[PDB]
C-alpha cells in the first residue's frame, strides 16, 4: 500500500521485561529503520548510521570522513545557523555528539519528549543539504588537530596506528583516521584541493540512503513514529553505493613472525599476542571467537592468568576477538609485564601456546557454550533499560549486521554450537601466525623507526625460528586445566512482593553506633538485582601519607588475592568494587542478588583475617609507584583540575607526597596497618533493589559480626565522622597556580568562581546561569574562536561548596585564555538583559526536564540516593524541592546573581585559576570581542601556605 | 577478562 516502506518487519523479539513497542522498517530508499515507542521516557531520541568512515577516506586527504562528521553540525540548507542544531538542543534539555570507527559514521542526539520532531527535522537535514560553510571549515579543523594532538602522547593511540603503520601500507588498514592541521588544511592547500569541494564530493558520494540505518526513539505512538521517519528520511537520495569490503588481511606473510619493541610515554611494561583470523561477524549465532576468549581471558582456577601470575611474569591478561573491518579480524592477547615477566616473554608466549594446545587436545565443550548461552540468556531477560541516547546509537549500528527481528537479541542470544567454527579459530591460533609486541622503557635508545603519525619509537625484528620451533613444540602444561561449572550462575530470579511498609526514598532503619543502613526495596524495575553500597570510616585511611598508600596497597592486594575466587561471580552478572578513599573504604556489591550474600561474605572474612603474600606485596607495590609516576603523562586539563582539588580541599596529600613515602612501606609496617584501620569504624551502607527490608537487616548485620569477630572492631566516636571542608576564598580575590606539564605541548586551564554554600536558593542560581551559558560558551570559545578541542563549562560542587567552573585545554597560553573566557563572560550579561522573556523560561523548563530525569535502571537511582548519603545532605526529594523553586526565579534574579558573584568587578567575587603550561611554553607572564582589563592576581607560591592563610567553610547542614 | 569487537569523537 505505502509506497515509500519497502517492507514492515514481522514482531521485533524483545525482552520479556522490556516494555518498549518496537517496529522494523525498510525505506523505500533503503533505509534501515527502528521504532522503540517509550510512553514514559522523559528524553527522546534519534540516530543513524553511515556504513562509511575512515577506511574509505581519500588517500590524500587523511581523515575527511572525520572531518565531514564535525561539519554537518555547523549548518543546513534549511537551518543555515551555524549552531541552530546546537542551540535548539540546549534550549530543549537535548545533547548530541558523533563518532568515527573505520566502517560507520554514527551521529546521535536526545532532546525533550515533546521536542522530537524539533530536533529530528534539523537533524535529517545532516543529510540532505550541508552547507559546508567555506568560513566554518576552516575554523572547525583546528577542533579536529586538538583532538589529534590530544591523542599524539597518549600510549593507547600511539598503539592503534602503531599497528596500522606495521602491516600492508596499500591496505586502507593503514589510513591515519583521526585527521588533522596537516592533511585537512596545510597539505590540501598545498595540493590546490578545494576542501569544500571535496567535502561535498565525498558526502554526495558515500552519504547514500542504501548504507544508512536509522533509530528513533519517543513517547509517540508506532505508527505516529513511522509516518515521522518517512516523512523527514524517505528524501534522501539512494545512490546504490556498493558497501566496502575488505577480503585481503592487512598482515600477510611478511608481516607475521614479527615482533616490535616500543617506547611508550607513560611507565608501563605490556606485551601483546596477535593472531590475523577472518572475519567472524557472521557466525554470530555460534560465536566462536567468545568461546575461546572466554577460555583464553580465563582468571580462575586452572587459567592461563593464574600460573602467569603465580609465577610472578603477569599481573592482568585480556584476551578474545578484536574487530577489524569487513573481511578481516584479529585475535589478540594482552598481559602487563612485571620486571620478571620482562625477562621471561619467551616463556610467557610459550605458556600461552601450551594452553592453546590444552584447548586443543579437550576439543570443543559444549557444556561450556551452554554455560555461555545461559549466561547471555539471562542477561538479555534482565537487561537494564538503557539510556535513549545510547540506545538508538548502539542499535543504528547493528541495523547494519542482523535482520530487522533479530536486532534487539542478535548480540546476546546463542542458538548454534558449533565445533567446526571452534576448532577453526583455534587453528588460526599458532607460532607461525602470531606477531608480538612488548612495550617497555627498556627500549630507550634502542630503536631504530619511527612511525610517521604520533612519532612512535619502535624496533622491528623476525622472532627465530629456533624460537617459532619452540612455541611450535609446547607440551601440554600440567598447570592448566579447563574452568569447572560456574557455582555463581543466578537461579533464583524472583522478585519478592512489595512490603506493607516499604517508601518511595530509602529509609534508615538503623542508626548505632557503628551503622548507619539505608534502605530501599526497589518499586519501578522489577529485576532480580540489588546494590549493597557501604562506606566504611576509619581517620588513619587518610592520616597521612604513608597510611593512604597502605590504605591502596591492602585494598589492591585483597583485591588481587579474591580474583580467582570473584572472577566467576563477575561472569554471572554479579560483580564488586572495593577502593580506598580519602575517608576509610568503598565497597560496592551490584548484580543479581540470588548469590550476592554469599560473595559479600567471603570479602569481608577475606578483609578482616587477610594474610599478604610477599611476592605479590612487592610486584603491586612497584606497579603502584608506576602508577603515581605515570600521572605526568596525563591529559594538561586534568592536571589542572587535580591541583585545584589539592588547593580547594581542607586535607589533601599530593601524588609527590605519595610517592615519597612509599617507599617506608615495609611488609610488616602494612601487616600491623590493617588491623589497625579495621579496630574502630563507623559504616555508612545503602542497600537497595529485590530485597527486603529483613534481608537488608541481616546483610548489615553480617557485615558487622564479620568485623567484629576477626577484626575485634568497636565503633568511632561521632566527633570522629568530621568531613573535610573547603577553602573559603575572600571577596573580590583572585588566585592563580602555576605549573607545568612536562608531556604534552598543550596547556590546560581550570577557572573556578565560588559562590557559596549549597542551598536550595545558591544551587538554584549557579544551574540555570551554567545552563543559560552552556551552549554560547561551547560556541563562542570551541566553534567561533577555536580555543580547544576540550572546552567545558558548568557547576563545581565539592565538599558542600559550589560555583562555576570552566576547563579548557588550548596550544594559547593560560592567561590569554583567562581573558577570552572573561570577554565571554561579559558576552553573557547584555546576552541576559537582551534574552527574551520566553527564551528565559525556555531554558528553566529546560534544566527542569534535565533535572526531572527519572532513572532508567536501579544502578541510576542507587547513585542519586548514593550522592545524597556520602555528602550528608539526605536530600532524597531534591528533585522536586529544588525544580519548583527554580520555575520561580526571573530573569532579574539571575542577573543580580551575576552582578553580585560573577561579574569581573562583582563585590563577591571568588576567583582562583590553575595555569598548566605546555611542555616547552615558555614560563609565561580582529572580530574578537572585548576582555575587561583583570586585576593583579596572586600567584600561589606554596599550596599548604595557601590554605593556612584562609578561612574554611562550614559543612552543610543535613536533610 | 573477555573483551570483545578506537574510534574518534566529535566533542570533548
Ligand atoms: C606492532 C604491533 C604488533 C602486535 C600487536 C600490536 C598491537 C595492536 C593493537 C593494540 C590495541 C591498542 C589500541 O589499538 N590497545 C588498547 C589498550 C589495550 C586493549 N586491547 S586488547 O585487550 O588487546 C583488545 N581489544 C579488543 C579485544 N581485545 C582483546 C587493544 C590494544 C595494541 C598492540 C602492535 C602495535
Amino acid at each position: 500500500n505505502n509506497p515509500a516502506i519497502k517492507r514492515i518487519g514481522n514482531h521485533i523479539t524483545k525482552s520479556p521485561e522490556d516494555k518498549r513497542e518496537y517496529r522494523g522498517l525498510e525505506l523505500a530508499n533503503g533505509i534501515k529503520v527502528l521504532l522503540i515507542s517509550d510512553p514514559t521516557t522523559d528524553k527522546s531520541s534519534a540516530a543513524l548510521d553511515v556504513h562509511i568512515g575512515s577506511l574509505s577516506d581519500p588517500p590524500n586527504i587523511a581523515g575527511l570522513s572525520h572531518f565531514l562528521q564535525h561539519m554537518l553540525f555547523l549548518g543546513t540548507k534549511k537551518y543555515p545557523k551555524e549552531n541552530e542544531y546546537s542551540q535548539f538542543l540546549s534550549e530543549h534539555a537535548g545533547s548530541s555528539n558523533a563518532f568515527t570507527s573505520g566502517e560507520h559514521t554514527n551521529y546521535y542526539f536526545d532532546v525533550s519528549h515533546e521536542h522530537l520532531e524539533g530536533a529530528l527535522d534539523r537533524f535529517a537535514q545532516f543529510f540532505l543539504s550541508p552547507l559546508f560553510d567555506e568560513s566554518a571549515k576552516d575554523r572547525e579543523v583546528n577542533a579536529v588537530d586538538s583532538e589529534h594532538e590530544k591523542n599524539v602522547m597518549n600510549d593507547a593511540w600511539r598503539l592503534f596506528q602503531l599497528e596500522k603503520a606495521t602491516g600492508n601500507p596499500k591496505h586502507p588498514f593503514s589510513k591515519f583516521g583521526t585527521g588533522n592541521k596537516y592533511t585537512l588544511e596545510t597539505r590540501p592547500n598545498q595540493e590546490g584541493i578545494d576542501v569544500r569541494q571535496e567535502l561535498l564530493k565525498f558526502h554526495s558520494a558515500y552519504y547514500s540512503s542504501n548504507l544508512m540505518a536509522v533509530v528513533v526513539l519517543g513517547r509517540e505512538s508506532l505508527d505516529d513514529l513511522t509516518n515521522l521517519v518517512v516523512k523527514l528520511f524517505s528524501e534522501v537520495e539512494n545512490k546504490n553505493v556498493p558497501l566496502p569490503e575488505f577480503p585481503e588481511h592487512p598482515f600477510q606473510e611478511e608481516h607475521l613472525k614479527q615482533l616490535y619493541k616500543i617506547v611508550p610515554i607513560k611507565d608501563i611494561r605490556n606485551l601483546y599476542v596477535t593472531f590475523p583470523i577472518p572475519d567472524l561477524q557472521k557466525y554470530y549465532k555460534s560465536n566462536p571467537g567468545h568461546y575461546l576468549g572466554h577460555l583464553i581471558g580465563h582468571e580462575g582456577p586452572g587459567s592461563l592468568l593464574s600460573e602467569l601470575k603465580s609465577k610472578g611474569w603477569v599481573n592482568t591478561l585480556v584476551g578474545g576477538q578484536k574487530e577489524g573491518a569487513r573481511g578481516f579480524m584479529f585475535f589478540i592477547i594482552n598481559v602487563d609485564l612485571t620486571e620478571e615477566g620482562l625477562l621471561h616473554v619467551e616463556d610467557i608466549i610459550l605458556h600461552m601456546f601450551q594452553y592453546i594446545q590444552k584447548l586443543r587436545a579437550e576439543g570443543p565443550q559444549e557444556w561450556v557454550f551452554q554455560e555461555l548461552k545461559d549466561l547471555n540468556a539471562v542477561a538479555f531477560r534482565f537487561k537494564d533499560k538503557e539510556r535513549p541516547r545510547g540506545y538508538t546509537s548502539k542499535i543504528a549500528g547493528i541495523l547494519h549486521y542482523y535482520p530487522l527481528e533479530e536486532v534487539l537479541t542478535a548480540e546476546y542470544l546463542l542458538e548454534e554450537f558449533r565445533p567446526d567454527l571452534i576448532e577453526m579459530v583455534l587453528d588460526k591460533l599458532r607460532p607461525e601466525n602470531v606477531r608480538v609486541a612488548i612495550v617497555s622503557k627498556s627500549f630507550e635508545g634502542k630503536t631504530d623507526r619511527t612511525e610517521e603519525w604520533y612519532g612512535t619509537q619502535y624496533k622491528q625484528e623476525a622472532i627465530p625460528d629456533e624460537v617459532i620451533k619452540k612455541w611450535q613444540n609446547a607440551d601440554l602444561n600440567g598447570k592448566f586445566k579447563l574452568p569447572t561449572k560456574n557455582e555463581f550462575i543466578p537461579t533464583n530470579f524472583e522478585i519478592l512482593p512489595l512490603e506493607k511498609e516499604a517508601t518511595p526514598y530509602p529509609a534508615l532503619i538503623k542508626d548505632t553506633a557503628m551503622s548507619k543502613l539505608w534502605f530501599k526495596q526497589d518499586d519501578k524495575f522489577f529485576l532480580p538485582k540489588a546494590n549493597l553500597n557501604f562506606e566504611f570510616f576509619s581517620p588513619f585511611a587518610y592520616v597521612d601519607p604513608l597510611h593512604s598508600n597502605m590504605a591502596y596497597l591492602y585494598l589492591e592486594l585483597l583485591k588481587d588475592s579474591l580474583n580467582e575466587y570473584a572472577y566467576a561471580a563477575e561472569l554471572a552478572g554479579l560483580s564488586y568494587d572495593l577502593q580506598n578513599t580519602i575517608y576509610g573504604m568503598y565497597l560496592s556489591v551490584k548484580g543479581y542478588n540470588d548469590k550476592q550474600p554469599i560473595l559479600l561474605k567471603k570479602i569481608i572474612e577475606k578483609m578482616a583475617t587477610f594474610e599478604i603474600d610477599e611476592k605479590r606485596f612487592e610486584i603491586i607495590k612497584e606497579a603502584y609507584m608506576r602508577s603515581l609516576n605515570n600521572f605526568r603523562a596525563e591529559q594538561p586539563h586534568q592536571h589542572a583540575m587535580y591541583y585545584l582539588r589539592l588547593l580547594m580541599t581542607e586535607v589533601a596529600w599530593t601524588k609527590d607526597e605519595l610517592k615519597e613515602a612509599l617507599d617506608d612501606v615495609t611488609l610488616p609496617r602494612l601487616k600491623a596497618f590493617i588491623p589497625q584501620l579495621l579496630s574502630r569504624l563507623h559504616i555508612e551502607a545503602l542497600l537497595h533493589g529485590n530485597i527486603t527490608k529483613q534481608a537488608a537487616l541481616g546483610i548489615m548485620q553480617m557485615v558487622e559480626d564479620t568485623l567484629i569477630e576477626h577484626a575485634h572492631t568497636k565503633p568511632l566516636l561521632p566527633s570522629q565522622l568530621v568531613r573535610y571542608r573547603e577553602v573559603q576564598l575572600p571577596d573580590r580575590g583572585w588566585f592563580v597556580y602555576q605549573q607545568r606539564n612536562e608531556v604534552h605541548n598543550n596547556s590546560g586551564i581550570e577557572i573556578y568562581y565560588q559562590t557559596d554554600m549549597q542551598s536550595t536558593s545558591e544551587n538554584m542560581f549557579l544551574e540555570l546561569f551554567a545552563q543559560i551559558i552552556s551552549e554560547p560558551a561551547f560556541n563562542t570559545l570551541r566553534t567561533k574562536e577555536q580555543l580547544g578541542y576540550i572546552v567545558f563549562s558548568g557547576p563545581r560542587r565539592a565538599n558542600g561548596i559550589q560555583g562555576l567552573r570552566f576547563i579548557i585545554q588550548s596550544e594559547k597560553p593560560p592567561h590569554y585564555l583567562e581573558s577570552r573566557v572573561e570577554a565571554f563572560l561579559i558576552t553573557m550579561e547584555k546576552s541576559i538583559e537582551d534574552m527574551t522573556e520566553e527564551a528565559f523560561q525556555k531554558h528553566i523548563q529546560a534544566l527542569a526536564i534535565r533535572r526531572l530525569d527519572k532513572p532508567k535502571k536501579l544502578s541510576a537511582e542507587s547513585a542519586k540516593y548514593w550522592g545524597e548519603i556520602i555528602s550528608q545532605q539526605y536530600n532524597f526529594d531534591r528533585d522536586n524541592t529544588e525544580v519548583a523553586y527554580l520555575k520561580t526565579l526571573t530573569k532579574e534574579d539571575i542577573i543580580k546573581f551575576y552582578k553580585e558573584m560573577l561579574a569581573v568587578d562583582a563585590p563577591r567575587r571568588h576567583k582562583v585559576s590553575v595555569h598548566v603550561l605546555a611542555r616547552e611554553m615558555d614560563s609565561n607572564p580582529i572580530n574578537l570581542s572585548q576582555a575587561p582589563a583583570l586585576p593583579q592576581p596572586e600567584v600561589i607560591q606554596n599550596m599548604t601556605e595557601f590554605k593556612r592563610g584562609l578561612p574554611l567553610f562550614p559543612l552543610v547542614k543535613p536533610h | 577478562h573477555s573483551q570483545g569487537t578506537f574510534v574518534q569523537w566529535l566533542m570533548n
